[PDB]
RNA sequence: UAAUUGCGAUAACGAACGAGACCUUAACCUACUAAAUAGUGGUGCUAGCAUUUGCUGGUUAUCCACUUCUUAGAGGGACUAUCGGUUUCAAGCCGAUGGAAGUUUGAGGCAAUAACAGGUCUGUGAUGCCCUUAGACGUUCUGGGCCGCACGCGCGCUACACUGACGGAGCCAGCGAGUCUAACCUUGGCCGAGAGGUCUUGGUAAUCUUGUGAAACUCCGUCGUGCUGGGGAUAGAGCAUUGUAAUUAUUGCUCUUCAACGAGGAAUUCCUAGUAAGCGCAAGUCAUCAGCUUGCGUUGAUUACGUCCCUGCCCUUUGUACACACC
């Protein structure tokens, strides 16, 4: 999933993106149930800017 | 001017119906504590003995009342609609009464005891001291006396 | 609806007679 | 409700979409009305057309 | 006063001293004295009103609540006990009624006795609460001239809201008999009786 | 036909998410994206954006 | 109880005693007489027709009434 | 009774735990010198009249 | 509170740096001015940036501030 | 110099109308008219023995006055309270269906009220004439 | 008729009430009926107060018909002294005098509630958990 | 400072996320553009009432006019402005003037990092493992049950009445919703005391239902403090409506029945201004049913302009043998 997600990242950011994030959250490995993010870059979490400019 | 005096002609606490009616009220709440007489079985009644409903139970006459108690046992004669009657279309008889007086109770002793003997359901529920028209005996009621 | 009606046992002043157990107020784990 | 099932403190939400209407009135035949309601429009517009009268 | 008229009948009654001095329902403010000078600022007739309803504003600000024509001040402590919330129209027929009893019994402007019974009923020095973790003792204090408005106010007017329970006179009934009562402290005002709660057993703890 | 504006504009958002889901099934594998909706008072315009549009 | 009739006893405490008081209302005839109070609405509309007490204000809930002058 | 007036000169504390009581010294209204620290109920501003009782008293803290 | 935010201070503080003597004591001018020179995406933020920028100038008339 | 009915005491208007009315004699007022409540959420019969049907009715006519046309249910909604549920909340409750509309078909026998166009019950040239009347009539009665 | 004119409003929470102000022999009446009339009527010289406070002369000249809209009892009558209040001021603005005006801004704001000056307050919404706007439920706890 | 919000102090210097900005709504515009689905002036065809004329109603296409109220696109407007007082005469707060607007303008939306074995497998053709899978734990059909009542508790509704009830009379909102291979919102007419029935109809909607003629409240009158005509539980009897189907009373109506409740012990909740509370209406569910909820407006205050005492959260100091972190 590292490997997965961190690929992901350099794509988008070579993608001319400002800023990235990935959050992979479940089964991962075993057993227990965690998360993990990933993120590179700059972007805003707040107001309506979040609107016109992250896409999730 | 309602002033008027008149001196001895009037008399407090008169009997109605084996019940003994308030000494002064206006004569629709007045004869209301005869069990079978309502706030408006009262209001019509008064209105067909040409009685003046803003006058007092004490005042009227001695014979007026004998009218009032025409209307009150003959309702169907006196232009009263049959739904202002509470006994409409009375079970096995199908006539339209109203029952009246201490014969209240023991008209409703006897329907009881008519669905008693009948066993639905409706009726158990009286025997067993529960509620009829009921919904949830859930949480109400309780310490019911 | 003849034995039901019949019944002494089931009642109200019947459960009106005996009290209520300590089931009632117990909670928690 | 914000919360499926049935847990939490009880928290909505109130959903919102905007319809805005706005009509005009213009007096024009067959080569105008054809012509120039075709060629204009728009995605996210509905257009509409009025025989005379009734 | 060129009694003049108009497209419309404006009645004689009405289209009098309107324009000569500023009547009450109909009383003056003219020759209504303060009775003490501490609660002036604090009680207002300098600023005369014909009926008493107003948009209020004034509970945006501290002392804004002190620029209230009184009568109103009193009125609105009259809609309360749950059946009376938000009614200020049976309110203004309630203080208008009780003014002409006013004006009836005592006589000079009940505007004047209301103020006189107000005056007379806030009381001057308070008792308070302080610590020692449920040991309970009181340091007397002497409350605000802004307060003395208030809590008379209050007592005034839930003495009489209070004696009117159940009994058969008016709410107007009580409000004058309480006011008038008030008017010199005669001690059937429950607002008298209170008020000597607070201030005897202020110097009592000290 | 004929509805209220008020029930129309209603039935094609949802007809428009039915699709716009829809057409995240088949086509997932084919790099799927969006979708758009153009009524012409001819026929009707569904307009896909895709990665591989070669697939498609 | 509060004699809700006329006793002629009562019209005749009534008329020499009633102007006496600068206030009267639906509650004082019951208090300082003993009426019903609905005899007290009906007394001050028939003690109306003469100013023997003269109004002031009226509502179908309170009026005031001072002595006759 | 006695008593007497004063005016508001200056506002200091706000006394009690609860924070329900404020500290004002007063001129005697008489006397425009004399000033003495008192403790007062409702609300209070500069220049408004506070009717004493006891015209020494000034005890300072309460909890 | 009134309390002004960095953007606006760190703003302001850098516009009568480089514009001193096109600004002036007017906020309704500097207002104006906010518009030409500058650049600010929404109006309600270049009030504000306006209304310190002034009030740094009424201090500034009034005597060196530090910043 | 002139009057109408809108220059009037709105309540102190009907007295003098409906009693008017009640002189006449001439309705034509239900057979029932003892019996009944006047609305479904009204406790009790009216308390007037005598005519509150010419009160009622008279009424009626002075609402005509002002709108245009005006039907049944317009009126039973227009007359109307809140009902009592009993130990449940209020919810307003229309008036009787069959006085509302009964008091119209005997308004028209004055010749008050014509059936009117775009449906209701609108005012007549005569109805005017007695309504505008009265007015000066209870106007003037300052004496 | 012949007549030039001039028209304003007023408005409490949402009652909007609309004056008609232009020449005549000066007939004072709302929703075609006279201003005596108006029956909340306890607050009856509530909308009498416009007139009184200029003084009642003045309205010789000057003609006014209104009518309300919107909310309530007691919000349409302070609306109607904000119609005719500021249906005074405007037939002094245009048809007499500026000198003869301020005396009327300067002579309202002195007795001023409502009147010439709008009222600023609104209703404010109810937020979930709450029978009112800020009020909310009662909790329980144990 | 509402804010790690700033000012200052400064081995720190300069920026980023979160706060703020931003966005939605409610407030202002006689300035921009308009309008028969908005109104307003005017012109004609017509009544009443008094006649110098006036004043109040009626008539969409009878013709022409204006955009103030109404609608929404464009913007403008506030920045805490001006002034005063305090404080590093700093960020700031405090005071009055003006101002539609001066507690971030009121009310919201969105909302960092990180945490919880919080809830949700009974919203999902989201799901892993186990279970059952044909006399099934699939599915369907008939009936019952989920509502069953000695009782313990939580959210509430109705009340104890005269600042009321009742009976009449006065006629005042706002957010809303409404019928295709169809039966929705129902003005108007008639029949029925009522609930209703029926014949009509306007509207896919700023047109029509709807000015939703709502409720409290206002006014006149009736009752007279008496568990009273407050109160409406319970129960009987009859009439309608939904619906295959209403018995274990679906809902409504009418008559009679007329209970406890005379202001609620120790405890405890919500709230600072168009807010508390009172009061209804619309929509959600809905064939039928609201004592519920989400919003709406109506009537309109008492008291604070505070503190850290009670109850909690927040930083910093501090101590630890804890770090699966005081389960
Ligand atoms: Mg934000
Ligand atoms: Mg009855
Ligand atoms: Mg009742
Ligand atoms: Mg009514
Ligand atoms: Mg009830
Ligand atoms: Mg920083
Ligand atoms: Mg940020
Ligand atoms: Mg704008
Ligand atoms: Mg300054
Ligand atoms: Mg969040
Ligand atoms: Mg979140
Ligand atoms: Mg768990
Ligand atoms: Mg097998
Ligand atoms: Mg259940
Ligand atoms: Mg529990
Ligand atoms: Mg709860
Ligand atoms: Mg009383
Ligand atoms: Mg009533
Ligand atoms: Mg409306
Ligand atoms: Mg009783
Ligand atoms: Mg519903
Ligand atoms: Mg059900
Ligand atoms: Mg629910
Ligand atoms: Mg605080
Ligand atoms: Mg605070
Ligand atoms: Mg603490
Ligand atoms: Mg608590
Ligand atoms: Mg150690």
């Amino acid at each position: 999933i590292r490997r997965a997600a961190y690929g992901v990242v350099r794509y988008v950011m070579e993608s001319g993106a400002k800023g990235c994030e990935v959050v992979v959250s479940g089964k991962l490995r075993a057993a227990r149930a965690k998360a993990m993010k990933f993120a590179d870059g700059f972007l805003i979490h707040s107001g309506q800017p979040v609107n016109d400019f992250i896409d999730t | 001017s309602l002033v008027v005096q008149e001196q001895g002609s009037f008399q407090h606490i008169l009997r109605l119906l084996n019940t003994n009616v308030d000494g002064n009220i206006k004569i629709v709440y007045a004869l209301t504590t005869i069990k079978g007489v309502g706030r408006r079985y009262s209001n019509l009644v008064c209105k067909k003995a040409d009685v003046d409903l803003h006058k007092r139970a004490g005042e009227l006459t001695q014979e007026e009342l004998e009218r009032i108690v025409q209307i009150m046992q003959n309702p169907t004669h006196y232009k009263i609609p049959a739904w202002f009657l509470n006994r409409q279309n009375d079970i096995t008889d199908g006539k339209d009464y109203h029952t009246l007086a201490n014969n209240v109770e023991s008209k409703l002793r006897d329907d009881l005891e008519r669905l008693k003997k009948i066993r639905a359901h409706r009726g158990i529920r009286h025997f067993w001291g529960l509620r009829v028209r009921g919904q949830h005996t859930k949480t109400t009621g309780r310490r019911r006396a | 609806n003849e034995g039901a009606i019949r019944d002494k046992t089931a009642g109200r002043r019947n459960n009106r007679s005996k009290d209520v157990t300590d089931s009632a107020t117990t909670k928690k784990s | 409700r914000k919360t499926p099932n049935g847990e939490g403190s009880k928290t909505w939400e109130t959903y919102e979409m905007r319809i805005h209407k706005r009509y005009i009135d213009l007096e024009a035949p067959v080569q105008i009305v054809k012509r120039i309601t075709q060629i204009t429009i728009e995605p996210g517009v509905d257009v509409e057309v009025v025989v005379a009268s009734n | 006063f060129t009694p003049v008229v108009l497209a419309t009948p404006i009645p004689e009654e009405v289209q009098q001293a309107q324009t000569e001095i500023k009547l009450f329902n109909k009383w003056s403010f003219e020759e209504v004295e303060v009775k003490d000078a501490s609660l002036v600022d604090y009680v207002q007739v300098r600023q005369p009103i014909f009926v008493a309803h107003t948009a209020g504003r004034y509970a945006n600000k501290r002392f804004r609540k002190a620029q209230c024509p009184i009568i109103e001040r009193l009125t609105n402590s009259l809609m309360m006990n749950g059946r009376n919330n938000g009614k200020k129209l049976k309110a203004v027929r309630i203080i208008k009624h009780t003014l002409d009893i006013i004006n009836v019994l005592t006589d000079q402007n009940p505007i004047q006795v209301v103020v006189d019974a107000i005056t007379n009923t806030g009381p001057r020095e308070d008792t308070t609460r302080v610590g020692g973790g449920g040991a309970a003792r009181r340091q007397a204090v002497d409350v605000s001239p802004l307060r003395r408005v208030n809590q008379a106010i209050a007592l005034l007017t839930i003495g009489a809201r209070e004696a009117a329970f159940r009994n058969i006179k008016t709410i107007a009934e009580t409000l004058a008999e309480e006011l008038i009562n008030a008017a010199k402290g005669s001690s059937t005002s429950y607002a008298i009786k209170k008020k000597d709660e607070l201030e005897r057993v202020a110097k009592s703890n000290r | 036909a004929l509805i209220s504006k008020k029930r129309k504009l209603v039935a094609d958002g949802v007809f428009y998410a039915e699709l716009n889901e829809f057409f995240t099934r088949e086509l997932a594998e084919e790099g799927y994206s969006g979708v758009e909706v153009r009524v012409t008072p001819t026929k009707t315009e569904v307009i896909i954006r895709a990665t591989r549009t070669q697939d498609v | 109880q509060h004699a809700v009739i006329l006793d002629q006893e009562k019209y005749d405490r009534i008329l020499k005693e009633v102007p006496t008081y600068r206030y009267v209302s639906v509650s004082v005839l019951v208090d300082r007489l003993k009426i019903g109070g609905s005899l007290a609405r009906i007394a001050l509309r028939h003690l109306e027709k003469e100013g023997i007490i003269k109004p002031i204000s009226k509502h179908s809930k309170q009026a005031i009434y001072t002595r006759a002058t | 009774t006695p008593v007497t007036l004063a005016k508001v000169i200056k506002v200091l504390g706000r006394t009690g735990s609860r924070g329900g009581v404020t500290q004002v010294r007063v001129e005697f209204l008489e006397d425009t010198s004399r000033t003495i620290v008192r403790n007062v109920k409702g609300p209070v501003r500069e220049n408004d009249i506070l009717v004493l009782m006891e015209s020494e008293r000034e005890a300072r803290r309460l909890r | 509170g009134r309390v002004r935010t960095k953007t606006v201070k760190r703003a302001s503080k850098a516009l009568i740096e480089r514009y001193y003597p096109k600004l002036t004591l007017d906020f309704q001018t500097n207002k104006r001015l906010c518009d030409e020179i500058a650049t600010i995406q929404s109006k309600r933020l270049r009030n504000k940036i306006a209304g310190y920028t002034t009030h740094l100038m009424k201090r500034i008339q009034k005597g060196p501030v530090r910043g | 110099p002139g009057v109408s009915v809108r220059d009037v005491a709105a309540q102190d208007f009907i007295n003098a109308y409906a009693s008017f009315l009640q002189r006449q004699g001439k309705l034509e007022v239900p057979g029932y008219v003892d019996i009944v409540k006047t609305s479904s959420g009204n406790e009790m019969p009216p308390q007037d023995a005598e005519g509150w049907f010419y009160k009622r009715a008279a009424s009626v006519a002075r609402h005509i006055y002002m709108r245009k046309q005006v039907g049944v249910g317009k009126l039973n909604k227009l007359y109307g309270g809140a009902k009592s549920r009993g130990v449940r909340p209020y919810k307003h409750i229309d008036a009787s269906g069959s006085i509302n509309r009964k008091v119209l078909q005997a308004l028209e026998k004055i010749g008050i009220v014509e059936i009117s166009p775009k449906g209701g019950r609108r005012i007549s040239e005569n109805g005017q004439r007695d309504l505008d009347r009265i007015a000066a009539q209870t106007l003037e009665e300052d004496e | 008729s012949a007549v030039p004119s001039v028209q304003t409003f007023g408005k409490k929470k949402s009652a909007t009430a609309v004056a008609h102000v232009k020449a005549g022999k000066g007939l004072i009446k709302v929703n075609g009926s006279p201003i005596t009339l108006v029956e909340p009527e306890i607050l009856r010289f509530k909308v009498y107060e416009p007139l009184l406070l200029v003084g009642l002369d003045k309205f010789s000249n000057i003609d006014i018909r209104v009518r309300v809209t919107g909310g309530g009892h007691v919000s349409q009558v302070y609306a109607i002294r904000q119609a005719i209040a500021k249906g005074l001021v405007a037939y002094h603005q245009k048809y007499v005098d500026e000198q003869s005006k301020n005396e009327l801004k300067k002579a309202f704001t002195s007795y001023d509630r409502t009147l010439l000056i709008a009222d600023s307050r609104r209703p404010e919404p109810k937020k979930f958990g709450g029978k009112g706007a800020r009020s909310r439920f009662q909790k329980s706890y144990r």
